[PDB]
């Protein structure tokens, strides 16, 4: 029934990330990892 | 048990199964008393 | 490993124990489970009709242990867990100069 | 009769079983141990 | 099925190169070869002594 | 056919064949140059018999 309708397609969300067997090339990075440390604390109060 | 250990008599081949493998005790599946395992698995939908 | 080989009229050939070949990935550490590893060592050399063993022979004596046989067979679809085993392997084989490895598949 | 679902690491295991087997005296001689169970 | 026959044989022959019980001809001639066996070895022929 | 093994150890799953033992020929051929003269004596009698009987 939608196939005659032409949706709002959405975009593939599970598509695997793939390596080329034998293309040798360098892939790249960003430059880094995106892993952030747990720093959250206010700042002491006043009057001490 | 009578018999030399290494013997014609002694060529045997003990095959074993059952339905739960992490059910078996420690000193059954130690190495020299069970040396192989195998596991067969369910068909895909070719053989289906 | 040696005294159980070397009385079966097989002797070890002089390339791992007369370096840091067999060594790095020997295991098995506990009693009863280097007489399985010796018997299985001297059963492939046997079929090969050799009184040596190499470090090919003892490698496949060590994968036939721990090792599980294993009908409908799959390949990991999605390469980038590859790059985790690649590193965890990289550091363990650098920095931890004492541990094993076990292969990458 | 279902030989559809026999394949991989089965026709290797057979392999070892029938070499095991065709001489089990070559290995019973100079005292080395089979693949028991 | 001739494979049977040759593995009796080869069977016998490992359990004659071991002293379970057999004839008193083939123990004499294992006698005879083992005091030629300890007699030849220099090792074997201080102990003796 | 797809299998989880190596291709390393490919090599060490086949049966390689042994030379046959040898001497028993050997020892053959020195017991008939040994008593080559009886030798023919017999093979002279086998063929005299045999064109006899045919």
């Amino acid at each position: 029934k939608m196939k005659d309708l032409s949706p709002l397609m959405f975009e593939d969300f599970v598509k695997p990330f793939q390596i080329n067997p034998d293309d040798e090339e360098l892939l790249p990075h960003k430059d880094r990892v995106s892993y952030q440390p747990v720093d959250l604390r206010a700042a002491p109060l006043h009057r001490s | 048990t009578g018999i030399d250990r290494f013997s014609l008599r002694q060529a045997v081949i003990f095959i074993c199964a059952t339905n739960r493998p992490d059910e078996l005790d420690l000193e059954f599946v130690r190495s020299g008393r069970i040396d192989r395992r195998l596991y067969i698995g369910l068909p895909d939908a070719k053989q289906r | 490993f040696f005294t159980l080989s070397y009385t079966r009229g097989f002797h070890l050939e002089k390339k791992m124990f007369h370096t840091n070949g067999f060594e790095s990935i020997t295991m098995g550490s506990s009693a009863r489970d280097l007489v399985a590893l010796t018997n299985e060592a001297l059963s492939i050399s046997i079929t090969q009709k050799k009184s040596i063993i190499d470090t090919n022979t003892i490698r496949s004596a060590l994968h036939r242990q721990t090792w599980d046989l294993r009908s409908q067979v799959r390949s990991v679809q999605d390469h980038g867990i590859l790059f985790y085993q690649i590193g965890r392997a990289v550091a363990q084989n650098v920095l931890i100069s004492n541990c094993p490895i076990d292969p990458i598949s | 009769y279902k030989e559809v679902v026999l394949g991989g690491d089965v026709w290797d295991l057979l392999d070892e079983l029938m070499i095991y087997m065709g001489n089990p005296m070559q290995y019973y001689e100079k005292d080395v141990a089979f693949v028991r169970g | 099925q001739f494979k049977s026959w040759i593995f009796e044989l080869r069977e016998i022959v490992r359990e004659i190169k071991n002293a379970h019980y057999f004839l008193d001809s083939w123990t004499q001639f294992n006698s005879v070869g083992s005091f030629i066996h300890i007699f030849f070895h220099q090792e074997r022929f201080r102990k003796l002594l | 056919r797809e299998s989880t093994m190596p291709d390393r150890f490919r090599y060490l799953t086949k049966e390689a064949p042994d030379s046959p033992i040898i001497w028993p020929w050997f020892v053959a051929l020195g017991f008939l140059v040994y008593a080559w003269r009886a030798v023919l004596f017999e093979l002279s009698n086998w063929r005299k018999a045999a064109f006899a009987i045919l």
